[PDB]
Parts: structure tokens; sequence; C-alpha cells
């Protein structure tokens, strides 16, 4: 209400309200910064929960709004810029939401669990003023398609298209890019984008194919079984399978890729894909034959390079220990898959 | 005030100190940085003034740039008045083409992390050091003209002397380790300073060797001394003169042969030339 406002916009603790820079209202801020103020300096609200109902009753009696003047939107946790007091705002500044994804709470794993758990767009696109230090005399614009949530444990995507730009400054943007996600803890580097995909297709390459490492499933089998998840139903059991074959992808480093497909329907026939934390090694489930599809990451150079990618035989290493361990080297996977049965106390 | 040769372990400051140092310069090591309490940093730091840090060009760099960054936080925190460069070492094995890209892709990185920190206020010079080159000498000089608070004064004096004597080019070496304290707004070409670097050689040698008689009495000389003054006429129509200034100063002089019929009115500025600096190196009031 009126008076959390008021300590909102002290200025000497307060909260970082945005300067007078140019497009942007007076008086405005990040939603995420005064989430996270008014978890800390508030009349007793501790969870997040109840700080988005505060700043949704604040949204619903005008105390604050967008600052694009969408007074039809609710609170959107993460980084919207609102207010205090159209869709070519949309097209200007970055807008990316924050998924409050839950915790792994249950000390037993998604696979094994008896029971499974079962507004904004995916996508934003803006357009993006490829020339700031004013190196052309030309106007030079690139449309950029980013994704519109955020979470930890998922990759960030950016996709450029252009035709009007000069692409050295373009080169200079993202090299400004790649240095400020460096510098910010994070890892920006270029992704292939049809990586499994047919050389017959749009995306696909005609000397590029995926390799095959099989998961030897066989061996974490009991004496007398064909299905691995047999004691629950089987209906979920495939996906617990992809749940459990996710597992050992979290145990790589792999990171989700939700990737956005160009105007494709019918969900079956697109596979999810991972990606590792290096960024050099791509990796998809299929499906009947169980095990993993491996693609290399030829778009990442020397130039990218940097000691959170490793260097450029990580990735056979990489190859080699994943290879060992879907094979059961050493009694490494049972070694696994036990101790997920030590999880079933 | 002092000089810390900054930088990470295997960088090249022991071989900096060994070639510039050994024919107030402090050389910090690799590790225990400004985090551990090991040392009094802050004292330090108060007094000095000038911060070189060695990044090798060949190894990798940023965890040297996150250690430069901290560092030269840690003394903005300390003191306003600190002087920041960076040495870029081991470049004898590299290409000429790989000199240019290293340093553009150095000072790119470098200098959008300064903004990206927000001390935009503070210089950071850049330097390409080698120690089987001269140019870690020419690079110690540019951050020794820097901590000198008479480098103007100097410079317009080596200006108006070369444009009034018809002079190409002056240094005002020190003689003891080859480092100039001053030189005139012409750019300094190497293979000038090569021969300036190796006059003094030659005249400190022959001057070692043949100044036995009188020269280091321990007493007091009896008579006072000549300055030290040497003439090298060159095939390719140039002479290369060295005047001594003070006890540790000499001032070579490149001039044309053209130009040196008529030594005796250069004479005349090079003394007084020396009047000017033995007035301004004077202690006073
Ligand atoms: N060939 C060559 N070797 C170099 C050069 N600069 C440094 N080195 C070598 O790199 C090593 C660097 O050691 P250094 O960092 O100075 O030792 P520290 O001061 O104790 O940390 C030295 O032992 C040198 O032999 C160079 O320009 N050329």
């Amino acid at each position: 209400l009126t008076e959390i406002l008021e300590a909102m916009k002290h200025p000497s603790t307060g909260v970082q309200l945005l300067s007078e820079q140019k497009g942007l209202s007076p008086y405005c801020f990040i939603s995420a910064e005064v989430v996270h103020w008014l978890v800390n300096h508030v009349e007793g609200i501790q969870t997040q929960a109840m700080a988005i109902d505060i700043m949704q009753k604040m949204l619903e009696e005008q105390l604050i709004t967008h600052a694009s003047g969408e007074a039809w939107r609710t609170f959107i946790y993460g980084f919207y810029f609102y207010k205090i007091v159209f869709a070519s705002f949309q097209r200007k500044w970055f807008e990316v939401a924050f998924v409050a994804e839950e915790l792994v709470h249950s000390e037993i794993p998604a696979f094994l669990l008896p029971w499974l758990p079962s507004t904004v767009p995916e996508q934003r696109t803006v357009t993006l003023d490829v020339d700031v230090n004013n190196r052309t005399d030309r106007l030079e614009w690139c449309s950029c398609y980013y994704h519109g949530n955020f979470s930890l444990n998922a990759a960030f995507e950016i996709k450029l298209h252009w035709m009007a730009v000069t692409a050295a400054v373009l080169f200079e943007m993202v090299q400004g890019w790649h240095r400020k996600a460096t510098s910010c803890g994070f890892l920006l580097v270029p992704v292939l984008e049809g990586p499994f995909a047919l050389p017959s297709y749009l995306y696909g390459d005609p000397l590029r194919a995926q390799l095959f490492i099989p998961l030897n499933i066989s061996c974490l089998l009991k004496e007398g079984s064909e299905h691995l998840f047999d004691s629950f139903e089987p209906e979920t059991y495939w996906d617990r399978m992809h749940l459990f074959q996710e597992a050992i992808a979290h145990r790589f480093g792999f990171v989700q890729d939700k990737y956005s497909a160009s105007a494709f329907n019918f969900p079956a026939e697109n596979k999810p894909q991972y990606i590792h934390v290096t960024g050099t090694v791509f990796l998809q489930l299929p499906y009947e034959r169980v095990g993993y599809n491996w693609a290399y990451n030829t778009m990442l150079t020397k130039t990218w390079r940097s000691s959170a990618t490793g260097d450029e035989k990580f990735a056979d290493r990489l190859l080699k220990d994943f290879t060992d361990f879907c094979i059961n080297r050493d009694n490494r996977l049972v070694t696994f898959w036990t101790s997920c049965l030590e999880k079933m106390h | 005030r002092k000089i810390i040769l900054m930088g990470l372990r295997r960088s090249g400051k022991s071989s900096i100190q060994k070639v510039v140092f050994y024919k107030s310069v402090w050389d910090f090591p690799g590790q225990v940085d400004v985090f551990d309490a090991a040392f009094d940093f802050e004292s330090i730091f108060t007094q000095v003034g000038a911060l070189i840090f060695v990044i090798d060009a060949q190894d990798d760099y940023l965890d040297a740039l996150a250690r430069l960054h901290v560092t030269v936080a840690r003394v903005v925190t300390i003191n306003p008045n600190i002087c920041i460069e960076v040495f870029i070492h081991k470049v004898d094995g590299l290409s000429d083409e790989f000199k240019i890209d290293t340093q553009r892709d150095i000072q790119q990185r470098t200098q959008d992390e300064l903004a990206d920190i927000g001390l935009e206020n503070v210089p950071i010079s850049f330097h390409l050091t080698s120690i089987f080159d001269h140019s870690i000498f020419e690079a110690f000089s540019r951050v020794i003209q820097k901590l000198i608070p008479q480098l103007p004064t100097l410079e317009n004096l080596l200006n108006i002397f070369c444009s009034n004597s018809l002079v190409e080019k002056a240094y005002l070496f020190d003689v003891l380790s080859k480092i100039y304290v001053a030189t005139d707004s012409s750019p300094v070409d190497v293979q000038s300073y090569e021969i300036c670097s190796d006059f003094i050689d030659v005249i400190l040698d022959i001057g070692s060797i043949y100044g036995r008689s009188s020269q280091l009495k321990p007493g007091h000389s009896p008579e006072i001394l000549d300055e030290t003054s040497s003439v090298i006429r060159l095939s390719n129509d140039l002479v290369l003169f060295l005047r001594e200034m003070n006890q540790y100063l000499a001032l070579i002089c490149i001039v044309r042969a053209d130009n040196f019929e008529k030594s005796g009115l250069i004479e005349y500025n090079v003394q007084c030339l020396q009047t000017a600096i033995q007035s301004i190196f004077s202690p006073r009031t």
C-alpha cells in the first residue's frame, strides 16, 4: 500500500530506481530488485509469493504500473520495467521473466518418486540498434529473438537475424555481450542451430551426422525383468526413463536447451536437447535402442574459449568418459544406480 | 616514491629486474596478493606512484586480468594518484602479425572492463616489453616519465634546443641504467635508440679502463675533472655526441654532419641547457 511505496521511494537506502536513460520514464525500476528489497526491508513477509501478491495489490490500485502504460498485465517477477504513478516498448527493451522453479525437496529422485509431478510468451523479439559508437554513417538494425523466461538450470538463448547490418559492428556488440557475460558469471558462446538435423533439412549439414552412445540398462535390471521401472506404473515408465536419462545428463554437466521450433507443430517429432556448461557438446535424447545422440558444437572457436570452456581436447575426454559411464565400465553406472536405490529408504 | 612490479607466476618480472635493474624497483611475487594480509599493502601503496602489471602474451591472461582489475580497485581505494601501466611481455618469439592482434585483444578486453567496473577516471597505459630487446628500457622510461613532475619543462627545453640547434633527436639518459629521463617531441626510432644505448656502453667501458689516475680518489680530487664529452661521426651523414650533464645524467643528440659544421653553436646551446638542467635539479627554496 501507500506507506510501502513511501518506504520504497526513500532517497538514502530505498530502491535503485533507474536514471534518465533515453526511452525510459522517470521513477522506473526493475521488478526483481524491488522483489528482493521487499523480502528484506518489509513489515513482515518472508517468501517471494506474498511479495508478488503485495506487488500485485499495488498494481491493482494503480500505485505502480508498467513503463509502457500497458495497464492490463499482472506483476511479472524478473527483468520487467515498472514505474511509479504499447507494443513499441516491447521491440526496444529486453524483458526476461524469472521462473521460480521449486528446488528438489524430495531426496528420492524424480524417476523413483511414487507419484510424478506432471501469460508471458516463450520467445520475445526486440529490434536492436547495432551501431552504438556511430562507426557507420548509415542506419543498421537487427532483430533479436530471445527467451521470455529465465531458469538457473536452463540455457538462455539469443538469436540474431539481420540483413542491413555491417557484420563487424555486430561482432563488436556480440564481443561486448560476451565480455559482460564473462564478468557477470555466465558464458555466452555461439552454438549450432540445427545440431541433430538431417542433411535434407533446412538447418542440417550434408557432411554432419550424430554419434550414438548406447546406455547399458540391461546390467541395471534385476533378476528376471525386462522393464527398469516395472514396480511403478508402465504408462509413465518411459517418462521415468527420460528423467533417469536426464539424471545422468545432470551428472556430466548438461543443461537443458529449450530450443524454439521454427513454426513446427506435432510435438512427437522434436526431441529434447541438452547443452554442456562449456558449450562444447550437444546432447539429444532420442525416441528402442536406449542411448544418447552426441553432437559437437563446431561454432565454438578459439576466440570464444576461456577457462570456463576448457581446452580444445575437453570434448574428446568428455566423450571418452561418457562412453565409459554409459557402457558400465568398472561398475560405475551401478554405483550411480544403486545409490539412487539408497535414496529409496 | 617506489615502483612495484606486479604480475603472476612465470610472467617475466625477475628477468626484467635481471636485465634492467641488475644490468626503488620492488618485485612483489605472483602469489600472496592484496587479499592476503602478509604485508601492509595500504601503507606501501600510499607511497607508491607507479604500479606495473606484467601480462604474458603467450599464456592465458584472464585470471591475470581479474587479478589486475582487483589490484587496480585496491590501489584506487588506497590512493587516487597512482599510475597504472600494463607490461605485455615475452614478445620475442612472436611474429609481427601476432603482436598487433595481441595488443588489440588485450586493450579491448581491458578498457571495456574498466568501464564495467566504473573507474574510468584513472589512466591505464599498455606497453610491449621483451627482455631480449630494448623495448623494456623504453617502457620503463615511459613509466619513469610519469613519476617525474618536471617532465614538460625538460621536454619543452629539449624541443626548443632541437629546433634552435638543428638537432634531429635528443635524449636525457641516466648512464647507470640506460633509461632516458626526457626526450623531444619527435618519435623514438629503435635503430636510433640501440646506438644511443650502446654509445653509453662504449663511453663507460673506455672511461672505466683509462680513468684510473685520480677519478676515484677516496678523499677528494685535487683538480676538478672535465665533464665526459664524446663525438662519433658515422658514414651515413649522422653524428652522435654526448655531454655529461650531472653526476648521473647525460645528453646524447643525433645531428647531421651538414649541421655539425657549426658545432660551436650546438656546444654553446648544450652549455646553456646544462645551466638550465643544473638550475632545475638544484635544491631551492
Ligand atoms: N625466451 C624468453 N624467456 C622469457 C622472457 N621473459 C621471461 N622469460 C622466462 O620466463 C621466466 C619468468 O620468471 P619470473 O616470472 O620472472 O619469476 P618470478 O619473478 O620469481 O615470478 C623467466 O625465468 C624467464 O626465463 C622472454 O622475453 N623471452
